[PDB]
This record gives C-alpha cells, sequence and structure tokens, in this order.
C-alpha cells in the first residue's frame, strides 16, 4: 500500500484537517502548494536554496510557536521579501503573539538577508474537514 | 554538526578545491597544451601532483543536503530521492506533483 | 467624512536628453497554474489600456517536465512514482513605446507579479546609427 | 481572559471603496473580507468549507489589490510619469527609414534574496 | 437549519452587493455568470477538479435539500404515510395507484355508454421522451431510492400510459417525462468558398498521429495534386499511400475533376497518407450532395483515427510488454 | 478654526506632526468634544465612526459628550451601538460613567418600537452586575418605566425583587 | 525634419510607490496598519 503522507483511517473519531485528508496523488488537483516561488519553474535558478530555507522555516516555526500551531505553514516569495502565513490557535496571550511576531521576523530578516513577512491568523481550535 | 563525518570530509574537500582552483588551472593549462615544449609540461606536471590530494575536483561528491545519502541524488535540489519525495508528497515543493498522463 | 487636505506630492523632473525608444516590448510570464496568469493577463492588459500602450497577448505552448524516483526505500525497482513540472506560459506584446512609459509600466506590473510567477523582458530598443559610422570612411 | 471580536465585516459599509481595505498585496484575511467565499473539496452531504480558517484560501494568490476600480485609479496616478510616442513613426517603413538599428536586451524577474 | 438557511442567505446577499461594488459594476444587473468571473479573477485558483475552486453562490445552490420537519409538536406525523418510512416514495405510489383506478372507472362507464373517445398518447418517440433516471426520481422527492424501488413505480406508469388518457392523467405522467437533447450526426457542410476571381474551392483539415494536414481543393481545376510544394507522385513513393490518397476521390468518382493543394507536416509518411486522406474527404463533402456525405461517413472516411501510440510505462518494456517474469 | 487645525495637520505631513500617543488622544478628546456639541447629529454620528474605532479609542471625556449630545438633540436610535463600543473600548471607566449613560434614559419618552433595545441594553447591564458592583436606583426607574412604556410587567417585578435583594 | 522625439522624465526610485500611494485614503473600519 502507499504509505506517503496519509492519515489512516481510524475506528472513526479521528479529527482531519482538510490538509491531511488529501493524499500525494491530489496535489494540484484538490489541494494546492504550501510554498509559492519561481525556482521550480523551466528556466529558472536555485530551487536548492528555496528549499533548505523552506525546511528551516517549518521546523523554526514550529520551535517559536510551541503548540499554537494549527496548521503546516504557507510560505509565499515575491520580489526577494518572503510572506509566511500562520493559521495560529489562541493559546498565548497577544503580548506575547506580538513579541514573537517581532522577534521572528527582525531574527529571520537579519538571518536570510531579505524583509521577512508574518501574518498571523487566529482561530479558535483546529479546523476540522473529515471524521469527528 | 554536519549530519555525518562524511559530510564534514566532504565540505573540507569543496574548501580545498576552491582555494587551489587558480593554481590548478594556471598549471593545466600548460599541461594541457602542444605548443610548449615536454620539458616544460613534466615539471608542471610535478608541479599539479605536489598539490594537495584534496584539492582535486573529482574527489567531491554531491551528497544530499540534508540526509547525506551519497546517491540517489536530484542535482537540482541536491537532495536524495527519499527526502525530496518526502517534501514534494506534503506539498512543500512548488510546482511539484504527481505525474498522470 | 473626514478627508485629509491636500494630500498629493509628485516628484517629475524632465531632462533635455532625448528619450529611448522601445519599437517593441514583449513581457514572457511563466507560472505553474493557469488562473493567475489569467487574472494577471487581464490586470496587465488594463493596465496597458489605461495608459493606452496598445498591446497584444498571445500563449506559448506549456512545457511539462516529467522524472521517475524509486517508490522504495530499499529495493523495489519495478515500482516507481513520477513526478511533474508544468510551466504556462502568458506573452504580453507591446508595441511602439517610449522609455519613461516602458519603465513606469513595467515598474507597475513588476510590483504586483504573483508569488509564484517568473517574467522575462525583452526590450527592442531603436538607435538611428554610431557616429563613427555615420557617413565617414575611415 | 479569552477575547473574540466580530469581524470587519460587520462595520463595513455597502459602498465603501474596496482599494482603501486593500491598498497592497496581502495574505487574504477572512475578517477583513466582506464576501462569503467557500472554497475546497465538498463532503458528500456538506459544502465546501468557509472562509473562516480556510488554509486553501490562504494558499491562493488574490488579486483583491487589484480590482478594476483600484487599477483605474492607479493608472491615473501614473498618466504624469508616461512620456508621447512620435507621432510620424506610426509605421514601421518609417522606423526603419529613421532607425535602422536595434538592440535586443533582455531583464529578468525572480523571487529570492 | 434553517436559521443557518436564512443567515446563509443574508450574507450572500450583503457580499452580492460587496462584490458588486470593488468589481466596480451596478449591484441590480449583476447576475452569477458576473460572479463567477468576479471570484475567478479575485481568487485564481488553478487546480483541475473544479468543485475544488473557489465559489460564492446562493445558500439553495450550495446546501443539499432538507427533508422538512415530520410531525406537529404535540408529536402526531403530518403526512398519514409517515410509519411507513418513505412517506414520499409511497405517497407518490399511492396516487399513482388512485389515478390508474380512476382512469379504469371512468373508461369502463365509457364502455357501458359506447364511447372510447381517447388516444394513445404514449408515443412521444419524435420529441425524444424517456422517462426519469432514477437519480432525478431520487432529487424529486427529496428522498433516498432502491433500483427496485424505481423499477416498480416506472412500471405502474407503464401500466398508467397503455391505458385511455386522461387530461390530468397525461399532465401526471408528463411530469415524469424528460426529453433527451438533439440527436443528429449529420456533419456540417464547409460553405463553398469563391476567391480572388477564381470559382469553387474548398477548405479542410485532417489530424492523424503527429501529422497535421490541411487541404484546399479546387472544382475548377484537372486532376493532380501538391503535396508541400511538389507532385504527390514525388512525395509518397509508396504505392499504398498514393492509394490513400486516391481513396476518396475513386469513392466520389472525382478522380479526375478537382485539383488539390496541401501542407502536411510531422508523423511519418503514412501518417502523412492519412491525415491528407481525412483533411481531403473533409474537403470534398462541400462539393458533393448531401447523401454522398453520409456514405463517405459510413466508409470511414470522415473520421477522425483516434489511434495514437501508448505512453511506455515504468517496470514494463513496451507500455505493455513486461519484462521477464520468473516464476523461480 | 478647529476644522482649520485639521487642515493644517492633514496637509503636509499628518503623521509627522503629532510626537506621542498621549498627546496625540489628548487632540481627538478636545477635538470630538467640540464636534458633537457644537455640530449637528448628522455631522457628529458621521465623523464618529470615523474617529473613534480606526484612529484612537475613547477617554472619559469623549465618553460622557456623547451622552450628553443625544439629550439634546433627542437621540434615542444610537443608544445600544454607543453602549455597544463603549462596552469594548471603556471597561475600567464603566461604574463611574455609566449613571451618567443610563441617566438619558428617563428624559425620553418611549414608543412602542423602542421596547426591545431597552430591554436588551439594560437586561446585559444588569445580568453584568448581578453576576459579581454597586447598583444605582435610577437603573431600576429605567428598566421599571422603559418596560411599561414596553407593555412588560412581569421582568420589572423580577428587578425592583432583584434590588430589594440586594440589600 | 519629421522625426521628432520627446525628452526623458527622470524620477527618484521611490516616486511610482508615492504616486501609487496617493489614490489610497485612509480606511475606517480598519485598525491601524
Ligand atoms: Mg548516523
Ligand atoms: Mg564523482
Ligand atoms: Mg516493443
Amino acid at each position: 500500500k502507499n504509505r506517503a503522507a496519509r492519515v489512516r483511517v481510524s475506528k472513526g473519531d479521528k479529527p482531519v484537517t482538510y490538509e491531511e485528508a488529501h493524499a500525494p496523488h491530489y496535489i494540484a488537483h484538490r489541494k494546492g502548494w504550501l510554498s509559492l516561488h519561481t525556482g521550480n519553474l523551466d528556466g529558472e535558478d536555485h530551487a536548492a536554496e528555496r528549499t533548505v530555507e523552506d525546511v528551516f522555516l517549518r521546523k523554526f516555526m514550529l520551535g517559536t510557536f510551541p503548540g499554537c500551531l494549527a496548521d503546516q505553514l504557507v510560505l509565499k516569495r515575491r520580489a526577494n521579501q518572503l510572506e509566511i502565513c500562520a493559521l495560529v490557535l489562541r493559546q498565548l496571550p497577544p503580548h506575547k503573539f506580538y513579541f514573537l511576531v517581532g522577534y521572528s521576523e527582525t531574527l529571520l530578516s537579519h538571518f536570510y538577508k531579505c524583509p521577512v513577512h508574518l501574518h498571523l491568523q487566529t482561530v479558535p481550535s483546529k479546523v476540522v474537514y473529515k471524521y469527528i | 554538526y554536519y549530519v555525518d563525518w562524511k559530510m564534514l570530509r566532504d565540505v573540507k574537500r569543496r574548501k580545498m578545491a576552491y582555494e587551489y582552483a587558480d593554481e590548478r588551472l594556471r598549471i593545466n593549462s600548460l599541461r594541457k597544451n602542444t605548443i610548449l615544449p615536454k620539458d616544460l609540461q613534466e615539471v608542471a606536471d610535478e608541479e599539479i601532483a605536489s598539490l594537495p590530494r584534496d584539492s582535486c575536483p573529482v574527489r567531491i561528491r554531491n551528497r544530499c543536503v540534508m540526509t547525506s545519502r551519497p546517491r540517489g541524488v536530484k542535482r537540482r535540489w541536491r537532495l536524495s530521492r527519499i527526502v525530496f519525495r518526502h517534501l514534494a508528497d506534503h506539498g512543500q515543493l512548488s510546482g511539484v506533483q504527481r505525474a498522470m498522463w | 467624512v473626514d478627508v485629509p487636505k491636500d494630500m498629493t506630492k509628485p516628484e517629475i523632473t524632465i531632462s533635455d536628453e532625448p528619450d529611448t525608444l522601445y519599437k517593441r516590448l514583449s513581457v514572457l510570464v511563466k507560472g505553474h497554474d493557469k488562473a493567475v496568469l489569467d487574472s494577471y493577463e487581464y490586470f496587465a492588459v488594463l493596465a496597458a489600456k489605461e495608459l493606452g500602450i496598445s498591446i497584444k497577448v498571445h500563449e506559448p505552448p506549456r512545457k511539462i517536465e516529467r522524472f521517475t524516483l524509486l517508490k522504495s526505500v530499499h529495493i523495489f525497482k519495478k515500482h516507481r512514482v513520477q513526478y511533474e513540472m508544468r510551466t504556462l506560459y502568458r506573452c504580453l506584446e507591446l508595441e511602439h513605446l517610449t522609455g519613461s512609459t516602458a519603465d513606469v509600466y513595467l515598474e507597475y506590473i513588476q510590483r504586483n507579479l504573483p508569488e509564484g510567477v517568473a517574467m522575462e523582458v525583452t526590450k527592442t530598443k531603436l538607435e538611428q546609427l554610431p557616429e563613427h559610422i555615420r557617413k565617414p570612411i575611415w | 481572559r479569552r477575547k473574540a471580536l466580530p469581524p470587519r465585516t460587520e462595520k463595513m459599509a455597502v459602498d465603501q471603496d474596496w482599494p482603501s481595505v486593500y491598498p497592497v498585496a496581502a495574505p487574504f484575511k477572512p475578517s477583513a473580507v466582506p464576501l462569503p467565499v467557500r472554497m475546497g473539496y465538498p463532503v458528500k452531504r456538506g459544502v465546501p468549507m468557509a472562509k473562516e480558517g480556510n488554509l486553501e484560501l490562504l494558499k491562493i494568490p488574490n488579486f483583491l489589490h487589484l480590482t478594476p476600480v483600484a487599477i483605474k485609479r492607479h493608472c491615473e496616478a501614473l498618466k504624469d510619469f508616461c512620456t508621447e510616442w512620435p507621432a510620424a513613426l506610426d509605421s514601421d517603413e518609417k522606423c526603419e527609414k529613421h532607425f535602422p538599428i536595434e538592440i535586443d536586451t533582455a531583464d529578468y524577474v525572480s523571487a529570492g534574496p | 437549519t434553517v436559521d443557518f438557511i436564512k443567515k446563509q442567505i443574508e450574507e450572500f446577499n450583503i457580499g452580492k452587493r460587496h462584490l458588486a461594488n470593488m468589481m466596480g459594476e451596478d449591484p441590480e444587473t449583476f447576475t452569477q455568470e458576473d460572479i463567477d468571473r468576479a471570484i475567478a479573477y479575485l481568487f485564481p485558483s488553478g487546480l483541475f477538479e473544479k468543485r475544488a475552486r473557489p465559489i460564492m453562490k446562493h445558500p439553495e445552490e450550495i446546501f443539499p435539500k432538507q427533508r422538512a420537519i415530520q410531525w406537529g409538536e404535540d408529536g402526531r406525523p403530518f403526512h398519514f404515510l409517515f410509519y411507513t418510512g418513505k412517506q414520499s416514495y409511497y405517497s407518490l405510489m399511492h396516487d399513482t395507484y388512485g389515478k390508474l383506478l380512476d382512469v379504469e372507472k371512468h373508461h369502463n362507464q365509457l364502455r357501458a355508454k359506447d364511447l372510447l373517445a381517447e388516444k394513445t398518447k404514449i408515443l412521444k418517440d419524435p420529441i425524444g421522451s424517456r422517462w426519469l433516471i432514477k437519480e432525478e426520481l431520487e432529487e424529486m422527492l427529496v428522498e433516498k431510492l432502491s433500483d427496485q424501488d424505481y423499477a416498480q413505480f416506472i412500471r405502474l406508469l407503464e401500466r398508467l400510459s397503455a391505458l385511455p388518457c386522461g387530461a390530468t392523467e397525461e399532465d401526471f405522467v408528463n411530469r415524469f417525462r424528460r426529453s433527451i437533447p438533439i440527436q443528429s450526426k449529420k456533419q456540417l457542410i464547409e460553405p463553398l468558398q469563391y476567391d480572388e476571381q477564381g470559382m469553387a474551392f474548398s477548405r479542410g483539415e485532417g489530424k492523424r498521429k503527429t501529422a497535421k494536414a490541411e487541404v484546399v481543393v479546387y472544382g475548377q481545376g484537372s486532376g493532380r495534386i501538391d503535396v508541400n510544394g511538389v507532385d504527390y507522385l514525388l512525395y509518397f513513393p509508396v504505392t499504398q499511400d498514393r492509394e490513400q490518397l486516391m481513396f476518396p476521390l475513386h469513392f466520389l468518382d472525382r478522380l479526375g475533376k478537382h485539383d488539390m493543394t496541401c501542407a502536411v507536416s510531422g508523423g511519418g509518411r503514412s501518417a502523412q497518407a492519412g491525415a491528407v486522406r481525412l483533411a481531403m474527404a473533409r474537403a470534398l463533402c462541400s462539393f458533393v450532395t448531401e447523401d454522398e456525405v453520409e456514405w463517405m461517413r459510413q466508409a470511414g472516411l470522415l473520421t477522425a483515427d483516434p489511434r495514437v501510440r501508448e505512453r511506455k510505462k515504468p517496470g514494463q518494456e513496451g507500455a505493455r510488454r513486461k519484462f521477464t517474469w520468473k516464476k523461480r | 478654526l478647529a476644522y482649520q487645525v485639521h487642515g493644517l495637520l492633514n496637509t503636509g505631513d499628518n503623521w509627522k506632526l503629532i510626537g506621542s500617543d498621549h498627546r496625540r488622544n489628548f487632540y481627538y478628546s478636545k477635538f470630538f468634544n467640540l464636534l458633537c456639541f457644537m455640530e449637528q447629529i448628522d455631522v457628529t454620528l458621521k465623523w464618529y465612526k470615523d474617529l473613534i474605532p480606526s484612529v484612537f479609542f475613547p477617554h472619559s471625556q469623549t465618553m460622557i459628550d456623547l451622552l450628553q449630545a443625544l439629550d439634546v438633540a433627542n437621540r434615542l436610535d444610537m443608544v445600544p451601538q454607543i453602549w455597544k463600543d463603549s462596552k469594548e473600548y471603556g471597561h475600567t471607566f464603566r461604574n463611574e460613567l455609566k449613571e451618567e449613560i443610563l441617566m438619558l434614559m428617563a428624559r425620553d419618552q418611549h414608543p412602542p418600537e423602542l421596547q426591545v433595545a431597552f430591554a436588551d441594553c439594560a437586561a446585559d447591564i444588569k445580568s453584568t452586575y448581578e453576576s459579581q458592583p454597586e447598583w444605582p436606583a435610577s437603573s431600576l426607574n429605567y428598566v421599571a418605566v422603559l418596560f411599561l412604556r414596553a407593555g412588560r410587567t412581569q421582568e420589572a417585578w423580577k428587578m425592583l425583587g432583584l434590588f430589594r435583594k440586594h440589600n | 525634419e519629421e522625426v521628432v522625439i520627446p525628452k526623458k522624465k527622470t524620477w527618484d526610485k521611490v516616486a511610482i510607490l508615492q504616486a501609487l500611494a496617493s489614490t489610497v485614503h485612509r480606511d475606517s473600519t480598519a485598525a491601524p496598519y
């Protein structure tokens, strides 16, 4: 059987996001891409760099916002600037949320040598597509 | 930490080979030419073989960037097929998709 | 109700120099998904009709790159996974433009380029003749 | 202490000019957008998911800053920077008779550092 | 779930006003079409599945039909057939059988009075009339059905329509009529074209197997064919290919009467012969009578040949051919 | 001359012309203080929705001004709205300016259409201070009178009951 | 003689961005940017 990026059927109680509810053969058909950048187009360069950046960004954002991260990150790259769009549970007081917004934006702007935008969309609890 | 000792050894190889690139190019210019006398190219041969062993480009290995895998690498992402597929199958590689035709 | 008064302060100067002429300007937008290139072509054509730049648009044939990997971690070579990359094209062909209009239109357009698309600009510019060639002979 | 504030769509006037809300390229916050929009695959009985908490609408490039009214206004503000094209040059014949030489130059834009 | 639909319609109207405002259009003349263009522009999702794309539509179209409340606040069900567990379907059957009984009674009274005044309306066949599918019936009653249920119902309708038809009865069985759309396979004749004092030239375009052919035929000329600027005897050295070019002309007995020029690209020699054959056949349909067009279609001249190279598959050799399979 | 000062601010650079946030809210406190009483309700209700939630948020001084602006022009329609906004911005000031807010409910005469507005606005209030908040008898004058113009005796009874339970 | 050329308008880098910022006024229902 194909195990790739699949959430196996449970006893029927298992809450599932729209994201996790669709296997790899459904990309570009039903679910879209979690990253947007030019580097994978036909005549273009530095796909490798954008990829390693991507990975580090997911890992980093997951570690910087413990427990409040709802869905997988959305990374949009436009003309040297990267906008990170995130779905975030309401856990921390807005004080901590802003603290980490600024801290992260600054830190990654100085790390990757480009302007970093961070857009937080807050949601009460994980949005459920299926089962449950 | 580079994921493996092997990855470390290859980072050192790429640094050394980047450093001596000029020397090697200039000497192998003499060595690869018919116009110059043989007496010059023999001394130039001993000169380029004198150079540190780890500075020559044929000892460099393209390895998976994340996982260190010595082969089964897609050069464009510098990724092992395994790691590549992992990333692509989660929708994390823009424009990449399963192929139906 | 509340209207800020005297909000405009543009800065433009006119140099005495003979502004560069462009016989034809081709803008080629490569993209992954079609709909984005459609709304972008609509936006670009509208922005060109508002500046009276007189443009045509056509669609260059799409390019699909396919490649094959092993499905298994260790050993089954009979089994593979096949992956695609689809690059789609829009070509905006503008004709009879000046240098200033070219830089304004290209600035406006390039600011509004979507994250997943790339753009190639081929400008064919008009120059009369070089000085040493005009009608001297050596 | 838990704080839930009703979305912008409540205070939104029916005729309020749109380009005021989305001046620049934006992520699509669902609170700031008045239109109900259901995207995502449906379920057998059910409908496509709402606009709130929907990640798929977040993935989409949105042309909301580029709404045709905003293009009219923008381009009317850009009419000042553009310089006119010479009359007599209207046909390619006179283009060749006057300027013999074409210099082709390529400029590329790609996202990244 | 009623408050839900009320709210959804409120916010759909408000949102349609907003969308009409930003798109710069009259909120009154805004249609579903315009809504579609609007969201297609504002949220441009390339996705191959069209049901996964952004949608703002009237809540009645989006949400599925709801079974209404089946009883009063005292608990007593509204309909008398409620406890059947299918009230809609068995109501339908009760009334259908009631009307079949009615037809039998009325028509028997008219048998005793020496009157058969009715006619058979049972043949609607030129209208292309058919019954509902099970899906349509299922949608009409807002209730799930079984194959035997639908078959039962339909059979009872056949019992009804096979008798003398009343007015109310005809109108009744005509809810359950659908009309199959236009059935004609007749081709669309290329209007003949007169160009630069030259008379009667027709065009046709064949496509076969990586090979495209554009054929212009003149009815005013003698027999010859020029393919890519050269004679057909030169371009097609193989006899088979010239016979392929000869097929439609010999079929219509036009062999000496027409003069043709062709542009054919891609594929091999036989693929080109076939593409030109098809193009030529489609070009000769302007010069001939409407009957011989049907004759050419029935000889297989006018249909493109769908047969095309299949893609090689991984783990196999030839897209069919498999690697050698070892038992032990 | 305040229209004039505002025309001056917005002109060269409006943003560069005010240094701090305290000295910024002074500006709108006093400016809207003028706008509310000195101008017709058509102007005040208008500049209201533009200045208050968007730029800088109401203090107690701008809180009392709306109250005195709706008593003179006889506006009973805008009480639920301004109350719902003052709830959002004005949580701490509540106890002190409340007695002032409610006093404008006596001054009016109440048609059969406005009953439910009074009912809701007062019920949220008194369900807030009975679940915790010294509560004035004025508020009961209001619930009871507004419920007399409403035609509802039964709730006014339970509210008089809830004040005589307040010792 | 029929040949006519206009002159070039040299503007500052940020100029077009500020000319676009002119066509957008301030949003009423919006919180601080
Ligand atoms: Mg290890
Ligand atoms: Mg090697
Ligand atoms: Mg074979």
